[PDB]
């Protein structure tokens, strides 16, 4: 069968418990699993493509894949302090650099 | 924490339902109501067998769910959320699968075990009772953990008996003893 | 020595097939029933020793 | 008699007790079962299927534990119970395996009655450390002149036989076994090598001929032949080098010195490829699983020359790698080359050219060891290498219509004779004491003049001549193993005497 | 009770059945689904568990309605064997495809059987003469042996074999098996006719040959188990009749090839060049059930259709492992016009030895190899410069080798029709002499054209006179 | 201790997945220890796969493990021992004394991971390192604190080349050294242990001026990956904290690359080009960047590289080719020419060779050599067909000189008195420049070609000319 974060038991138990959404999936995100510097986040429905997102680990990332069930952030730093369930604030600013 | 993980898929659904309703401490009610809705699903035979297989919308699926919770009031609230999940996942095919699994989890909470004393012949009731007794006497049955003993007829093990329950077996069938006898006389 | 040894092996496989014949003889009997009773009580002895 | 033995066998069956662990087969076929249950289970354990099959377990999954069958599929059926043997894979190891052909499990397939085993061991045993080792101080001479002189083989050392398949590939190795008859006949245990010839992936007919050949040359009486014929299971084939290795370790442990031929190691790789692809591991380069390198490396490093403290017991290894297409750039040959301590490339063209042995000396090295050959033979073959290298260079130059000067043709003429000198017929090992003269003659250019056709005649006759008069001289070469002044002079005079007549 | 089932899937010719009752299937069982096209035979090959088998289907799977009744016939497909196999050409199941009506049988035997034991092995090497100069000279065959041919794409792979059948098997008295896996039907009919004509099949009398023929049309799965069927027929002769057999198999590439087709569908991640990951085991089983044991000496002949003319491909590679002689025939030597097209530097036999065919034969062979190896070596120089620019000593070797190359082409009797040149069967004793003479340069004094496409040395001499006219 | 307990869920080779319980989840790059009769199996946490299950890589053989086996977490990346009490003992992957030197550690341990120093930290260098090996000195001079790189293939006597460097340079250098072997033989190991005990660098009385970290090919691929990190951290401790000049030696980094490629597949990462890990560039990068001379101590690393089948177009050597400061190629052909050093001179490029760095004279001498050798190679084809005919007399003298130069580059190695017998020559760099200069001028064109072969400096070359003359 299909793989969706309905599979993820912690998400699933909450859904069954009648707890869902509500500024968790706004811009607000939560890491489901982080491996290989490819965090897969459930939430961030307001995310603009390739946009810079700032974790609570503080690591910044871009979101090349806006997968239909997760947003596949690419971490710009080490996974040393990144781990599951991380709150992921959405910086809300497309990749830009100071110019002058 | 989980009552020991059952499967990876579909039993992850059951596990979630279980642990969520275990923390609601309303598992017997949930289980019973799930049985009841399962029974009325089965006792809707056209389109309660023939609409367990997706073929219609999410919205139409939701309205099938709505008819299902119309069929009886009460179904816990966790199993009403479970219906939502399944409608959203558009999989009612593994609904009875989840029901069976939830049953396994439920009877794990009860501690009710199931066993078998496979033979190639129907066995005496005296044997059933003596073995049930024996199994209870031993620490094989936990006590607090119940037991069912099912003889099945399988010609496979020619004669003899094999007692089975848990991950503990004693196999004193004739076929197996013959296998070793033959083998040792193949030397 | 070589033919003697070959003959010991040949005798052993001939008498082996006679064991197979004895197996077929055992499995007909309602010893097929009566030894199940023996197994039943033996398992009773075993599991009670657990 | 036969009745009493049968009575013993039946008598040796008696009673049983409650079997721990069970699990029910579900999906199954290919040779790879997956069973549900077996919550307690060691990895690499042997699990007895109720069919009769025994299978090692290579996958432990939180679903279905994947037990690789060592038996036929047909025996196995759905929902069978499997009861764990409770033993990680293990082999009977003992002295009795000497003079026995045994299958991977260790049962005699030549059926010379059940093995006499002094122990059992485990099939995966990690390589001896840096601490238990001595540097290789004990030669082992194959009796093939090109090998001994050019690529010296020393006990311990892993030396790779690589080259195009069955171009007498087996025969090169068999020659070594035959010359190890010479020490075997002799005395002193540490000066003896026991010999384990491992045959993986070869047809029953080749193997049967091989065991017959060994009995024919009456070299069967100190060999262990470990076999896994072509029909036999891919799991049994994968396990086959590793269970051979343990049998070798019994020698190594005893302080005994022995040599293990792993022919063909290439067939282990094919087996692991199959095994992995039906365990559905992601497939590596060329579909050989990536940890094929790991598999081969752990296997090969188990053979070693131990420390004096650790009894010195030298298991020596000879892997044999078939080179498909003769291109060693393939993943498995590349991997093996790194692992091994020398390479002994054999070339097909040189076989056709009539150099038999067909070993290409330009590609053959023994990257370590030089106290792995006799001092006498080292001295004489000191410039044998140089001359040959020069011969190769000069011969290369000669191609494409270059009119050679006489100085280059001195080299060329000398070089040609050396080539004829090297050749040896299959199954004809020689005594090193009588290989030292032949090289002396060649290197000191006494054969350079001698006509190309009758070099073989000279070789045969020279040996006869040395047997006739200078048999005292040969005894000394055996006794002192380094040529003295007296020996060099004696040898020089003798060689001179035989140049004409 | 009837192990009924329904056909859960029909994914190609890899039908899956779902048995209802919990009476178990068993791997390598055979199932009969009765169809209005007659029965269809399927063979259980995987158990997927929960009473769902996945079955290879021998014959075509068109028409099947998903949910089709099954009955389990139990155990592998059972051929019918007897003396009555001789003089009959049989379908995989065993039905006469030559339509010679019911084959009376004594024993019907399972297609699958276990390879005879290491103990049962027996090895011998009685030099069989083929009367083909190149074969005898370079790599003579021997009784009980496993003979090998690695012919290219339609190089008359069959034609080479046909000459061999014509010579060796009419000089063999014992039983003989012809098994043609996925061969072109029209050629098979020609073969059937030729055999009947040459009385090897005598339909009135008895035939000392039996035949199994599998058309190249036939569905892949049938072709996969054509071999196992034939292999059983051979075992019956080897074992039960005891008589020394012979066996011809063409092409065992089809055995591998068929396997590669089914494997993917079966559910296997395929090995390099798409080949089945079960290639080694399957090849292994087939080739170790063909062997000379105490029971009987079965000389076997195996033909490999080299795919894309690459012999380093895994399917040819695993064949090289299981043979006692090989005689690789390649397209290049065919293009040069040399019939037979056997590569002379790519032939080998364990049956070539100085203790087998004698020191003189071995010595003769040594020189032949050396001359030809030189000749191949100077191919570069020959092309880049002129042949006169070759060194004079070498130029003699080259001229000798040029002659040797032409000499080796011997007209064949089955080729005699096609080439038009009357066939030549040259004695082994004659062959050693003929090449010996050439090596002593006796008849090296007459044109290459004279050496081309002729028989014995004497024939060359006569042809020199002919050429001179 | 924290009750971070996980039960193994899948033993599938090196990959072992653990199922830590809820709310106690380890962090990626932690270190798990599992009590076993094999001591403690260490599993390095390498992914989170969610649902309280991590996928970790084993550091030890995974045979005989139990599915569901309780796993304690010691947290963070494996902490090795560091000190000057790490000088002179063989330290295994997880740090244990594999020479029975008992407790190893001074007062400190450090993690296997460390971050590569930032751009700000980097401090430029441009020193010189005289090796005495003439080819190295003239045609590609090394520089202290460098990142020397020994590209060569299989069995180029790769160890032997390194052994010469250790014999001369290590004993000479005051800096500590660390000899780290990644996936090298225990045959090689026993020899190295013995040899460096003999050269006294490992003084079994006093302090050793070298440490050993032997990771061997018999160790699992997972363990093979983290031999490198362990050694690197020991070097970092010297470089940084002890502040010392280091003279690191590591072997062989193809084994590091290869090891990473293998477990990449196992980690489930879809294979990249030529089956290498898709993380190849960055994994190499982390190792290479970590090794650098900063404001802190000067790591004079010599890093071995194995070029599979001498194919440098293969991505694994080619990627490494960029990352190392002072490349050297040791080619098979040159070995076959009998020249040991096997250094292929035209294929050895160094950023340290410049008409400023080693000055105009050194440069000019070497420039003339490079052109001369290149001419000889270009002309080899002409000689092959045309021969000495329509080829200039001047060119012929250049060819003759090139043959002399080719064998003037041949000089024995002291550590190849056992792999030859002639003792090596540590010829002074200045002296080599001068001596080669003489050759180019043709001042020794009366000396036989073979009287340049396998001997030292000009004085020796003349002596061998006399020796041959007799």
């Amino acid at each position: 069968t299909k793989a969706q974060p309905t599979e993820v038991s912690s998400i699933l138990e909450e859904r069954i418990k009648g707890v869902s959404d509500e500024a968790n999936l706004n811009e607000t995100g939560r890491v489901l699993a982080v491996g290989d510097g490819i965090a897969r986040v459930f939430g961030l429905n307001n995310i603009q493509a390739e946009e810079l997102v700032e974790f609570s680990s503080g690591v910044k990332g871009m979101a090349l894949n806006l997968e239909p069930g997760q947003v596949g952030i690419v971490l710009f730093g080490s996974d040393r302090l990144v781990k599951e369930g991380e709150l992921v604030k959405r910086t809300g600013n497309i990749v830009d650099v100071p110019v002058g | 924490p989980p009552p020991v993980r059952l499967f990876g898929v579909e039993g992850t659904y059951a596990t979630a339902l279980y642990q969520a309703a275990a923390k609601n401490s309303s598992i017997d009610a949930a289980f019973q109501s799930l049985q009841k809705v399962e029974s009325t699903v089965k006792k809707n035979p056209k389109l309660g067998h023939l609409l367990l297989n997706p073929a219609l919308s999410l919205k139409d699926r939701n309205s099938v769910i709505d008819a299902i919770v119309e069929t009886h009031k009460n179904l816990d609230g966790y199993v009403v959320n479970l219906l939502k999940v399944l409608s959203e996942n558009n999989r009612l095919g593994c609904f009875e699968k989840i029901a069976s699994d939830f049953g396994v989890l439920n009877d794990a909470h009860n501690g009710l075990l199931k066993g078998t004393v496979t033979s190639a012949e129907p066995l005496d009731p005296k044997s059933f009772k003596r073995i049930e007794k024996a199994l209870s006497a031993s620490k094989l049955v936990g006590q607090g953990k119940s037991l069912k003993l099912e003889n099945v007829v399988k010609p496979e093990i020619k004669g003899g008996l094999i007692v089975e329950l848990g991950d503990k077996t004693v196999d004193l069938s004739i076929s197996t003893k013959i296998q070793k006898l033959n083998k040792v006389l193949e030397d | 020595v070589r033919y003697e040894a070959s003959l010991r092996q040949l005798e052993q496989r001939q008498l082996a097939k006679s064991v197979i014949s004895r197996v077929q003889s055992e499995l007909g009997n309602p010893k097929f029933q009566e030894k199940v009773l023996q197994q039943s009580i033996s398992e009773i002895e075993q599991l009670l020793s657990k | 008699e036969v009745s009493s033995i049968l009575e013993e066998r039946i008598k040796g069956v008696s009673d049983e007790a409650n079997l721990n662990e069970t699990g029910r087969v579900l999906a199954v076929g290919d040779g790879i079962a997956r069973v549900f249950g077996l919550n307690n289970i060691q990895a690499e354990e042997l699990v007895e299927f109720s069919s009769g099959v025994k299978g090692m377990a290579l996958n432990l999954e939180p679903g279905q534990v994947g037990i690789v069958l060592f038996g036929s599929d047909r025996l196995v059926k759905e929902g069978e119970l499997v009861k764990r043997t409770g033993n990680i894979v293990d082999v009977p190891v003992g002295p009795g395996l000497l003079g026995r052909v045994v299958d991977a499990l260790g049962n005699p397939i030549d059926g010379k009655g059940p093995i006499d085993a002094a122990g059992r061991s485990r099939a995966q045993v990690k390589a001896p450390g840096i601490l238990p080792r001595r540097s290789v101080h004990e030669p082992v001479q194959t009796g093939l002149k090109a090998v001994d002189a050019l690529v010296p083989i020393g006990r311990g050392q892993r030396e790779l036989i690589i080259g195009d398949r069955q171009t007498g590939k087996t025969a090169v190795a068999l020659d070594t076994i035959l010359n190890q008859k010479r020490w075997n006949n002799g005395s002193d245990e540490s000066k003896k090598l026991y010999c384990v010839y491992v045959a993986v992936g070869q047809k029953r007919s080749t193997v049967a001929q091989l065991v017959q050949t060994l009995e024919q040359h009456d070299a069967m009486k100190y060999s262990i032949i470990v076999a896994a014929t072509a029909s036999e299971a891919a799991p049994l084939q994968y396990l086959a080098p590793f269970t051979a290795a343990s049998i070798g370790e019994w020698f190594r442990d005893n302080g005994k010195h022995a040599l293990i031929v792993y022919d063909d190691l290439s067939k282990q790789a094919v087996a692991y490829r199959q095994l992995s692809l039906l365990l559905r591991r992601p497939p590596g380069r060329e579909a050989y699983p990536g940890d094929v390198f790991y598999l081969h490396s752990r296997l090969l490093e188990r053979a070693a020359k131990l420390s004096e403290k650790e009894g010195s017991g030298s298991l020596t290894a000879l892997p044999v790698i078939e080179t498909q297409g003769g291109d060693v750039s393939a993943y498995i040959p590349t991997n093996v080359i790194s692992i091994t301590d020398g390479q002994i490339f054999l070339e097909a063209e040189l076989f056709y050219k009539g150099i038999r042995p067909a070993i290409n000396v330009g590609l053959s090295v023994s990257r370590v060891g030089s106290a792995a050959q006799v001092k006498a033979l080292k001295q004489v073959a000191g410039s044998l290498k140089l001359f040959l290298a020069q011969y190769r260079e000069v011969a290369a130059f000669a191609q494409f219509g270059s009119d050679l000067d006489a100085s280059t043709k001195q080299t060329l003429v000398r070089g040609e004779r050396l080539t004829q000198l090297l050749k040896q017929n299959q199954y004809s090992p020689l005594a090193t004491e009588e290989q030292v003269p032949l090289i002396y003659a060649g290197v000191n250019g006494h054969l350079d003049g001698i006509e190309l056709s009758r070099i073989g005649e000279f070789e045969s006759s020279f040996l006869s001549y040395l047997k006739s008069n200078h048999n005292e001289l040969l005894t000394e070469i055996r006794e002192k193993g380094e040529l003295s002044k007296e020996l060099l002079a004696s040898l020089k005079s003798a060689t001179e005497s035989f140049v004409a007549t | 009770t009837p192990i009924t089932g329904k056909v859960t899937a029909v994914i190609g010719a890899i039908v899956d059945v779902h048995f209802e009752q919990s009476e178990l299937p068993a791997i390598l069982n055979a199932l009969e689904i009765k169809t209005p096209q007659g029965k269809l035979v399927l063979e259980v090959a995987q158990h997927l568990g929960e009473n769902t088998v996945r079955t290879i289907a021998m014959d075509g799977t068109e028409g099947l309605v998903r949910g089709e009744k099954v009955l389990d016939t139990g155990g592998p497909i059972s051929v019918p064997v007897g003396r009555e196999t001789l003089g009959r050409i049989i379908n995989v199941i065993g039905e006469p495809i030559d339509e010679r009506g019911p084959i009376k049988s004594k024993l019907r035997k399972p297609i699958h059987a276990d390879p005879p034991s290491f103990a049962e092995q027996s090895t011998s090497a009685e030099i069989l003469e083929t009367g083909i100069k190149v074969v005898d000279l370079l790599a003579p065959y021997a009784r009980g042996g496993k003979i090998g041919l690695f012919g290219g794409a339609g190089v008359g792979k069959t034609v080479f074999i046909q000459e061999l059948i014509n010579n060796i098997a009419k000089a063999h008295g014992g039983f003989s098996v012809f098994t043609g896996v996925g061969e072109r039907t029209r050629e098979g009919n020609d073969l059937y006719r030729e055999m009947k004509e040459t009385g090897v099949i005598n339909l009135e009398g008895e035939s000392k040959v039996a035949l199994v023929f599998g058309q190249m049309n036939e569905p892949p799965g049938a072709r996969a188990r054509v071999a196992l069927t034939g292999l059983t027929i051979a075992e019956y002769f080897r074992d039960e009749e005891g008589q020394d057999v012979l066996l011809f198999i063409d092409n065992i590439f089809r055995f591998t090839q068929a396997g590669s087709e089914v494997s993917a569908l079966l559910g296997r991640i395929p090995s390099a060049v798409g080949y089945q990951p079960t290639l080694a085991t399957d090849m292994g089983l087939l080739q170790e059930r063909i062997t000379t044991t105490k029971k009987g000496s079965v000389t076997s002949v195996q033909a490999v259709y080299v795919p894309a003319d690459d012999l380093t491909d895994p399917a040819p590679a695993t064949t090289f492992a299981h043979l006692d002689a090989t005689t690789v025939l390649s397209r290049g030597i065919s293009e040069l016009g040399i019939y037979p097209a056997v590569d002379p530097l790519d032939s080998k036999s364990r049956l070539l030895d100085a203790a087998v065919v004698g020191q003189e034969h071995y010595d003769v062979a040594s020189k032949v190899q050396e001359t030809l190896q030189t000749y191949k070596s100077l191919q570069d120089i020959i092309a880049i410069l002129g042949m006169d620019e070759l060194s004079e000593q070498d130029k003699l070797t080259v001229e000798r080798a040029r002659k040797i190359q032409r000499f080796l082409s011997q007209p064949f009797a089955v080729a005699e029709v096609f080439t038009g040149i009357p066939g030549k069967l040259v004695r082994l004793k004659d062959t050693v002499a003929s090449f010996k003479a050439v090596l002593e340069g006796k008849y090296d004094n007459i044109p290459e054209h004279a050496f081309y496409m002729v028989g014995g040395i004497e024939d060359v001499v006569a042809k020199a006179e002919k050429l001179a006219a």
